[PDB]
């Protein structure tokens, strides 16, 4: 209780420092991921 | 983040290499109906003629 505690108020202050930085560029990842998924799937119709 | 943009671009430039050879393709075909087409229209217009001249004979 104590661990969990001091623990999990540390990993809540490192994920939100860290969401906050990188929800952003997880945004920018993700949604770079589905223009694989559109550049992929006219590939096959052309290539039809 | 900077090498899935390398992995993205890839994608896109094989759309447009399949893009310009399918057209490429078409391009070709193209030429070839309207050559054919014209020598089906000359085949006809001579057909007709003879339709009509065997009876203007007869």
């Amino acid at each position: 209780r104590t661990s969990m505690k001091i623990q999990f108020k540390t990993a809540m202050p490192p994920t939100e420092v860290l969401l906050e930085s990188i929800q952003s560029k997880v945004e920018s990842i993700e949604q770079l991921q589905r223009k694989l998924q559109h550049v992929q799937p006219l590939e096959q119709q052309n290539n039809e | 983040d900077s090498y899935l943009k390398h992995q993205e671009i890839v994608l896109d430039t094989l759309l447009p290499q399949t893009v310009s050879n399918q057209w490429r393709i078409n391009n070709d075909y193209i030429r070839q109906t309207c050559t054919i087409v014209e020598e089906m229209n000359i085949q006809q217009r001579k057909q007709i003629n003879d339709l009509e001249i065997y009876r203007k004979r007869l």
